[PDB]
């Protein structure tokens, strides 16, 4: 639970893109205030949304990650 | 074919699946040099891409729709090379591995400690009774004929 | 032991110089893979020419805090 | 006695908490109770059952009462393919406004719920049409569920209790059953199929006014007196026949077309009456089997001791099985729960490939969840029926009165038995594994055309051996020259081949690599939840590690420590540890159906083709896809009608990880913190002026792990049929 | 309380007794086996049923048997 | 012939401070124990119910709320140190019983005066199936 | 209407009258 | 000497010398004939 707020806390208010004017865009989109204060904010927002990309990771480089997703579900 | 397979020389979702897979390696290859370790990796894995597809049809081996080879061991002599062949051959080796360690367990079980020889493995022992197994199917079935592999009345 | 293969690997598989000049866009790497089974797909582009594994354990950043520059010096 | 327990003296005289719970726990082990009898045992049991026909009376009656009252049967006559069945209103005061607004739906004044059960398609089927014929069922089973009770407490004063030796009348009861209960039941519902059903499927309500004057057909009675029987089978409905009205009726009542009625895609409701019919007669001459009080008939005793084969490889055969089964009520609740069991998995792969309720196949939701419902009261039916076989074998097998038969046989080589089924199940496993795997490493690195993709040619060539085409191994029904095709032209075969090769419905789905794979994960579950079963079965009277178990009883925590440690020995762990490869087993047999169909339903069968022969697919394109819907059932923005379902889908996860808690961790850590608490309250200022009159013990160690199997029984029921509806209705397709 | 009982395959090495953490086991004078002493369980009262005197027997199969039966104060092991 | 010895109150009690593993109301209502030892000198030793205390020289009594409190502190009195000990129960009408030792001698010592209590003879495979004992109060066992 | 009564009956005083009922039993003696 | 022979025939330095030669060969064979999903040479 410590480390999944620290992500999830990190993603959302503070690493992001910065533009030339100053405008900050968040890893996910300053979404921590209204979806983390729910146990289905966690489900949803959190675990189903980020787990996308090591659901999706085959065919890549990082497709050893998906790789030990799974083995590590087993 | 079987099965309304169709073999995969004739497939065209299989050789789309070589063009995409031979492109994708080849955009991955744009972005480095001609002469560079990464592009003959690249251009490896592509030709290693095109003798894996061309093995596959050359061969027989039936696609679905999918552009997949599938397998089929209902003992179809067209494709004995995908199931029976390679079962046999492992039938072979896995009882020269159950055979000899059979042996090495036989010789061992009348020494004074049979424990210390089975952590402690009997090189000696072992390397004579390796090459037994190349004859499995033969020492086993002469024990079978003469009530020498089961123990009686257990 | 553990220090002695990760510096020589910063030095013999790695991309550390190339990172050097560009630590912004670079992705570090310090593992590449032999192609044997496929898994050369595991050697992804990282930037500077080299296709390999990103490395999160961030040697880069010590090397370069305590003024390592080329690979002889790893 | 003396208190609660009033039949265990033992529980009743417990000083701690433990007297409440084992008092629950074993209210209905009446041979444990004390003072038991066999004349009460056998009383006991009578009366019960007829408290349980009472309890199912009341549950459908008031599953009518809800539907004729809060529901939508009348309008969903009219509209069967657009009206969404209510299942009852929601009345709950912590609603707010938004939550009566997203569940006020299927056309009703208030929030309700979609009835998910079939009950409406059922009804409609059978010749329900109004509200009032709901009223009138709910209170006619009311009615029979208060003779029931009637019953029940008539058989329990003295010359009403019948004796052990009425309830030991084997030959009797199974006459009455094939005949009466089993026969003449079916006989009555073709008759009402052909009076009441047809004919209100033809536009003609019947009711209980007017069936004494309307003919179920023009020439009725006649033929059937006669033999010219196929006068009743002359005129069916037209294929283009709509089932509320009378535009292509015809006047058949008993028919064998075989196929579908194209517009509700169900069984020829003639047909159906005509199958209950010839099943029903063939009950009635088959239950004149055994002998009774009139001189002819077999004994069972006899046909049992006669089948001994010479030679002796079954050693004394079936002798004195027969006192064997009649004087142990386990033995006979083991064989009723196995044939149980196979029976209703045997209605779940029917119901959903051979539908007989009109418009039932288009309820995709409804499907689904019957199919599931079904498969897993199956999996639990199941595991008693093994359950009460190790009972039997500790509480009532007598090795002298079974010496040398099949049954003492079985103990004799058990661990033959037991050591090939772990083969198999090693085999099995071993090998589904590794292919699963062997496809996730190559799609890992992009080479799918390197899986391994064994084709399920088996299966499929009896799927053309039943007339698909799909396949083309041309043989017979999908051969024109074969016997069996030629035999059957006349009859079923027309509508049979008809729908076998209809690429809507699931007659003989299309089967490809992912579903080979699949079923042997079907057979490592099936092999290995019997391996633990068996093994347990047979090892219930004893083990090499303890040859005196039986005197230990069917459920005890352990034996101890010693001769290097006992934990989860007895016959009852082996259940309990069964019952989770159950749940595994019947998770991948539903895993299975729904994501087959809700790829069908959805036009997109090729992703299940193509990603069912890699586990990350099943993780991907099947759990993480279809919950997208459910997961925002409610959001930071909102809610919708599948809120109730996102918050059940978590009440699932939490109940079953709760059960992690009972199963993990064991007592002793427990018992020595209630101690820490009992000294906290005695030193309590004015707390302490209040005392337990029970003193507080930690939970039994059998008593945790079945709650721990409970909890994760609950969740995993929950979790599933709340995803499992949130992700059909949410689309519904 | 719990049942406990000894069986006349006991040797008469007296480990159970010794094992025993509420004094339930004794050692009492018998003439069938060598060391002329059989065990028995006189105070069952205070057998809490830890089986701490099975896991001492050396007898093939056990000489002492405890059987749990009905639960007491003294049997739960309860100071409260 | 033995004759065991009363309990003596006003015996001197071991040297403490207190702990929270003590007596309850079950020494009140229901019942409590009370081992006696004698000891040569002042010495500390182990409580089984929580720290340390100084066994005091001579005549000791000690309350405990179980059984097994007092023969695990006797045991440890009787191995660590070279103690005898006796213990017994109290009621809470005032009622003393003695326990252990029963006879004078230790239990794992023969004496002739025991006789047999729960002693089978027979194999314990030769008890009987459950069957054979169904619907009656028997238990394979207790025969 | 008939909801705004049987609700309350059966999740509020019916629960409340048979725990109370079930534990008076339950703790009595005899 | 004798000694040092002795602890190379233990289990786990056994194994893993076979397991490394079995997992060297079995490379090779794939290295010379990669992927290969049958038994070509009939
Ligand atoms: C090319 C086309 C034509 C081909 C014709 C066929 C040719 C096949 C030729 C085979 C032999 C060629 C090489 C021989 C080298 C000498 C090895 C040896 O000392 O070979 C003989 C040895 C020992 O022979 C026998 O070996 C037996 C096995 O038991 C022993 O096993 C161990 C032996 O090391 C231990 O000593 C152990 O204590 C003991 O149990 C017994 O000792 C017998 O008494 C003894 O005579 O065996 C072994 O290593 C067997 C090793 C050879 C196996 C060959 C398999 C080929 C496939
Ligand atoms: C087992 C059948 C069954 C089931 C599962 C339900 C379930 C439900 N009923 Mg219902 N009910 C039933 C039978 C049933 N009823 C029968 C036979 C009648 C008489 C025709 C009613 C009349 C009725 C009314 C008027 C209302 C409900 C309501 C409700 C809902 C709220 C809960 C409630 O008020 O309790 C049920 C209340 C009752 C008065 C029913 C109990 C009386 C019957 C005879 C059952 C016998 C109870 C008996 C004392 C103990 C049964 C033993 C055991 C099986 C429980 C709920 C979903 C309320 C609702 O609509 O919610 C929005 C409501 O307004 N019911
Ligand atoms: C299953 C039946 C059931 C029913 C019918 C209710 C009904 C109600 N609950 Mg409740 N609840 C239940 C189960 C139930 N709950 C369970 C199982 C839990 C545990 C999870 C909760 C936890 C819960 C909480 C935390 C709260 C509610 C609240 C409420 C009230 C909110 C609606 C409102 O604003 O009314 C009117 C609001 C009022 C304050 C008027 C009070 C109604 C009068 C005083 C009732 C009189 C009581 C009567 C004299 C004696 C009753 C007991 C008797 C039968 C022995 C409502 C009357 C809320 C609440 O009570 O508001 C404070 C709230 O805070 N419930
Ligand atoms: C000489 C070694 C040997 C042999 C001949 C056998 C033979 C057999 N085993 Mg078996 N087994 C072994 C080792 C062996 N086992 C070991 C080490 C284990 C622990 C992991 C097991 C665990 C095991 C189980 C759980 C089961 C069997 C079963 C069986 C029977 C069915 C076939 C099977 O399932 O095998 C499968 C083999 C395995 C699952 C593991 C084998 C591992 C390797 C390949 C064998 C060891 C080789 C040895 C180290 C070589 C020594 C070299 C020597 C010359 C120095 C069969 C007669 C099944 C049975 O009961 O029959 C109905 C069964 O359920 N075995
Ligand atoms: C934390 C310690 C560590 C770890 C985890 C690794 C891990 C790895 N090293 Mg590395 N290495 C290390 C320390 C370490 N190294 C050190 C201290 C040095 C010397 C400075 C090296 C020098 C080195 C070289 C030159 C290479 C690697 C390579 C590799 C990769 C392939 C391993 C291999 O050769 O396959 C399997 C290994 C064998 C089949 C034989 C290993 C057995 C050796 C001889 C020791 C056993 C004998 C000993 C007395 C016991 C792998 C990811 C290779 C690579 O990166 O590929 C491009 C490679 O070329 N390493
Ligand atoms: C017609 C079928 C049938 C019948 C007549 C019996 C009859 C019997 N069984 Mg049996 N059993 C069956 C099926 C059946 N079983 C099935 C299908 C299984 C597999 C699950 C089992 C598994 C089983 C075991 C393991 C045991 C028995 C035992 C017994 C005997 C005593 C039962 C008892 O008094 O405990 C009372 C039962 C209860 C108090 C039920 C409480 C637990 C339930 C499941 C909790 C309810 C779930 C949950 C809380 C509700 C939903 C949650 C909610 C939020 C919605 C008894 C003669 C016991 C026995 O005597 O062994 C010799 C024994 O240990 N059965
Ligand atoms: C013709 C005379 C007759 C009849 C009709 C019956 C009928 C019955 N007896 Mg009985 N009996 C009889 C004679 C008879 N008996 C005699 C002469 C004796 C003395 C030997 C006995 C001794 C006896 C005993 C000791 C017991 C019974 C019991 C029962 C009941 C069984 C439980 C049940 O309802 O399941 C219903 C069975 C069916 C509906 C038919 C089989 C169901 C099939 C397999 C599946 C369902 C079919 C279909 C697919 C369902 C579609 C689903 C859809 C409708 C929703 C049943 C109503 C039990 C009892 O008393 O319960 C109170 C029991 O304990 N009988
Ligand atoms: C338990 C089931 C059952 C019952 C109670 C009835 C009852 C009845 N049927 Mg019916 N019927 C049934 C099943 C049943 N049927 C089935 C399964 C079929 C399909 C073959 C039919 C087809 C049928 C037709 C076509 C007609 C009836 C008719 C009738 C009515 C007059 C029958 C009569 O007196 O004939 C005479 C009785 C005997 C000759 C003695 C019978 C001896 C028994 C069978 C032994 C009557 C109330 C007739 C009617 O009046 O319409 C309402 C009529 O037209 N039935
Ligand atoms: C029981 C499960 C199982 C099975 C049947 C297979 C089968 C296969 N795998 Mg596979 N694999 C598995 C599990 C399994 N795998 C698992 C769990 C993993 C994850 C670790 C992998 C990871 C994996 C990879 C990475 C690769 C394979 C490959 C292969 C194929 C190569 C055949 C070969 O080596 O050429 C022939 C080898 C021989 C003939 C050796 C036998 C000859 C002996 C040594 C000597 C003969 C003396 C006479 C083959 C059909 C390779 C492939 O390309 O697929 C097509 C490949 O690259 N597998
Ligand atoms: C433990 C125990 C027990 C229990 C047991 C059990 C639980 C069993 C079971 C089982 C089961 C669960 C079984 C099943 C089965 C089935 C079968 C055996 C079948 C069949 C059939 C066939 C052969 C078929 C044929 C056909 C036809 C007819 C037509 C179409 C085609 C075909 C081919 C399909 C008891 C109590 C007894 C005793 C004690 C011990
Ligand atoms: S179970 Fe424990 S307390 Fe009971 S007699 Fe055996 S050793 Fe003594
Ligand atoms: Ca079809």
């Amino acid at each position: 639970v410590v480390i999944f707020h620290f992500s999830w806390k990190m993603q959302s208010d503070v690493w992001g893109s910065i533009n030339d004017q100053g405008v900050v865009t968040h890893i996910t989109g300053g979404n921590f205030a209204q979806s983390s204060i729910t146990i289905n904010g966690w489900l949803r927002d959190f675990l189903w949304a980020q787990a996308s990309q090591v659901i999706q990771s085959y065919g890549s480089s990082l497709s050893a990650y998906g790789l030990f997703f799974l083995g590590a579900h087993f | 074919d079987i099965a309304g397979l169709t073999p995969c020389k004739d497939s065209k979702q299989f050789a789309k699946r070589e063009k995409q897979s031979i492109k994708k390696l080849e955009s991955s290859l744009k972005l480095y040099a001609p002469d560079s370790a990464p592009a003959l990796a690249i251009n490896a894995t592509i030709e290693k891409t095109k003798r894996r597809f061309d093995n596959y049809g050359k061969q027989g081996l039936l696609c679905g729709a999918d552009g997949l080879p599938h397998l089929i061991v209902s003992g179809d002599q067209r494709h004995w090379g995908e199931f029976i062949t390679p079962g046999i051959l492992f039938l072979y080796i896995a009882g020269w591995i159950g055979w000899v360690g059979r042996s090495y367990l036989i010789a061992i079980r009348d020494d004074k400690k049979p424990t210390q020889k089975e952590i402690i493995i009997d090189v000696p022992l072992a390397t004579g009774l390796v090459f037994r197994g190349f004859s499995w199917p033969i020492a086993a079935y002469r024990e079978l004929l003469n009530g020498e592999l089961v123990a009686k009345d257990v | 032991l553990w220090l002695s293969g990760m510096y020589f690997h910063g030095a013999r598989f790695s991309n550390y110089e190339a990172w050097l000049n560009d630590p912004t866009h670079i992705r570090p790497s310090a593992q590449v893979v032999w192609p044997i089974v496929g898994q050369e797909i595991l050697n992804g582009d990282v930037g500077g020419g080299f296709r390999g594994i990103q490395i999160t354990s961030g040697f880069f950043q010590i090397w370069r805090a305590s003024g390592i520059t080329s690979e002889l010096q790893l | 006695a003396l208190r609660f327990p009033r039949f265990s003296q033992g529980l009743a005289q417990d000083p701690t908490t433990r007297r409440i719970w084992f008092g629950i726990a074993t209210a209905h082990d009446f041979e444990s109770h004390d003072d038991i009898t066999e004349g009460r045992l056998y009383q006991n049991i009578f009366a019960s059952h007829f408290g349980q026909l009472a309890i199912i009376f009341l549950w459908t009656s008031g599953n009518l009462f809800h539907v004729a009252w809060q529901g939508n049967f009348e309008a969903w006559v009219q509209d069967p393919l657009h009206v969404r069945p209510i299942a009852h209103a929601i009345w709950d005061p912590h609603f707010g406004q938004p939550a009566v607004e997203a569940f006020t739906r299927g056309g009703a004044l208030g929030p309700v719920n979609i009835a998910y059960s079939g009950v409406y398609q059922w009804w409609y089927t059978i010749g329900l049409r109004t509200n009032e014929d709901l009223y009138t069922g709910a209170i006619f089973l009311l009615f029979l569920s208060f003779i029931s009770l009637l019953a029940g407490w008539l058989h329990l004063q003295p010359k009403w209790k019948p004796s052990v030796s009425w309830f030991k009348n084997a030959e009797s009861r199974l006459n009455h059953h094939l005949s009466g209960l089993f026969g003449v039941s079916s006989l009555a519902w073709a008759g009402h199929l052909v009076h009441v059903a047809i004919p209100g499927s033809r536009g003609e309500y019947v009711r209980w006014n007017n069936f004494l004057s309307v003919l179920p057909h023009p020439q009725g009675l006649g033929p059937l007196f006669t033999g010219q029987w196929n006068l009743y089978a002359q005129n069916p409905d037209s294929s283009n026949h709509l089932f509320s009205t009378s535009q292509g009726a015809g006047t058949a009542i008993l028919t064998l077309l075989g196929g579908f009625h194209p517009q509700t895609q169900s069984l020829w409701l003639t047909d159906m009456a005509h199958h209950h019919l010839a099943i029903a007669i063939l009950f009635l001459i088959g239950g004149h089997m055994y002998r009774t009080n009139f001189g002819i008939g077999h004994s069972i005793k006899y046909i049992l001791e006669a089948h001994i084969p010479p030679g002796g490889r079954l050693g004394r055969g079936h002798k004195g099985l027969y006192d064997t089964i009649n004087n142990s009520i386990h033995f006979q609740l083991g064989l009723a729960l196995a044939s149980l069991g196979v029976i209703t998995s045997l209605v779940a792969q029917h119901m959903y490939s051979l539908p007989a309720y009109a418009f039932i196949a288009q309820d995709f939701t409804t499907q689904a969840a019957l199919y599931t419902h079904h498969q897993y009261i199956a999996g639990f039916i199941m595991t008693g029926a093994f359950a009460h076989g190790a009972i039997f074998f500790i509480r009532d097998y007598n090795p002298e009165q079974n010496a040398d038969n099949v049954l003492a046989r079985m103990l004799e080589h058990k661990e033959a038995i037991i050591s090939h089924l772990s083969w198999a199940s090693l085999f099995l496993g071993f090998h589904t594994l590794g292919l699963y795997v062997h496809n996730d490493v190559m799609l890992a690195f992009g080479t799918p055309e390197k899986q391994i993709l064994i084709e399920p040619i088996f299966a499929q060539w009896i799927q053309s051996a039943h007339g698909k085409t799909s396949y083309g191994f041309d043989v017979l029904l999908s051969s024109t020259n074969s016997p069996a095709l030629n035999a059957g032209r006349s009859i079923w075969l027309p509508g049979w081949l008809n729908a076998i090769n209809e690429n809507s419905n699931s007659l003989f789905l299309t089967i490809g690599p992912g579903d080979f794979l699949v079923h042997h994960a079907i057979a490592l579950g099936l092999h290995t939840t019997t391996l633990i079963l068996v093994k347990g079965a047979l090892d219930a009277r004893g083990s090499k590690l303890m040859p005196d178990k039986k005197d230990f009883g069917y459920s005890f925590p352990c034996d101890g420590p010693g001769r290097g440690g006992t934990c989860d020995i007895s016959a009852w762990d082996a259940f309990y540890l069964a019952v989770f490869w159950m749940l595994n087993t019947i998770g991948w047999v539903t895993f299975y159906w729904h994501w087959k169909h809700i790829t069908l339903w959805q036009g997109n069968v090729s992703q299940f083709n193509e990603s069912s022969t890699y586990l990350m697919g099943w993780l991907r394109d099947y759990l993480w896809l279809n919950s997208s819907q459910l997961i925002n059932g409610y959001n930071p923005f909102g809610m919708n009608s599948l809120s109730v379902w996102a918050w059940m889908f978590l009440f699932g996860h939490l109940v079953w990880a709760t059960g992690f808690m009972f199963l993990i961790s064991w007592r002793g850590y427990w018992q020595e913190l209630i101690e820490t608490l009992a000294w906290a309250h005695e030193r309590t200022p004015l707390a302490n002026l209040i005392r337990w009159r029970d003193k507080p013990v930690a939970l039994s160690i059998v008593q945790a792990r079945l709650v721990g199997l409970v909890h994760f029984s609950v969740g995993y029921i929950f979790t599933y049929a709340a995803f499992l509806i949130a992700s059909t209705s949410g689309k519904f397709g | 309380s719990h049942s406990v009982k000894i069986y006349d395959t006991c040797i008469g090495c007296t480990q159970c007794v010794r094992a025993c953490p509420t004094d339930v086991l004794e050692m009492i004078p018998w003439g069938g086996c060598k060391a002329k002493q059989i065990a028995s369980a006189p105070r069952t009262e205070d057998c809490v049923g830890c089986k701490r005197c099975e896991s001492a027997c050396p007898t093939d199969f056990l000489s002492v048997r405890v059987y749990l039966w009905h639960e007491t104060t003294r049997s739960m092991g309860l100071a409260y | 012939g033995f004759t065991p010895p009363e309990l003596d109150p006003n015996t001197p009690s071991p040297i403490f401070g207190g702990s929270t593993g003590g007596l309850l109301r079950k020494a009140q209502v229901e019942e409590f124990y009370v081992i006696t030892w004698e000891s040569p000198k002042e010495q500390i030793f182990e409580m089984p119910t929580g720290g340390a205390a100084i066994m005091r020289e001579g005549p000791n009594l000690l309350k405990l709320a179980r059984k097994e409190q007092c023969l695990a502190l006797g045991t440890r009195l009787r191995s660590k140190y070279k103690i005898k000990y006796q213990f017994y129960r109290v009621f809470p009408s005032g009622e003393v019983q003695y326990l252990h030792p029963k006879d004078g001698v230790y239990p794992e010592k023969v004496n002739p005066g025991r006789q047999g209590v729960g002693v089978n003879f027979r194999s314990i495979g030769k008890n009987v199936s459950p069957i054979e004992v169904k619907f009656t109060g028997k238990q394979p066992y207790d025969l | 209407n008939l909801p705004s009564l049987f609700v309350p009956l059966v999740g509020l005083l019916f629960p409340a009258v048979a725990m109370a009922s079930l534990f008076l039993h339950v703790e009595k003696r005899l | 000497m004798r000694d040092l022979k002795t602890y190379l025939s233990v289990a786990p330095v056994a194994s893993t010398l076979w397991f490394a030669a079995l997992a060297g060969l079995l490379i090779e064979i794939n290295r010379f004939f990669p992927d290969a999903l049958t038994f070509p040479f009939f």
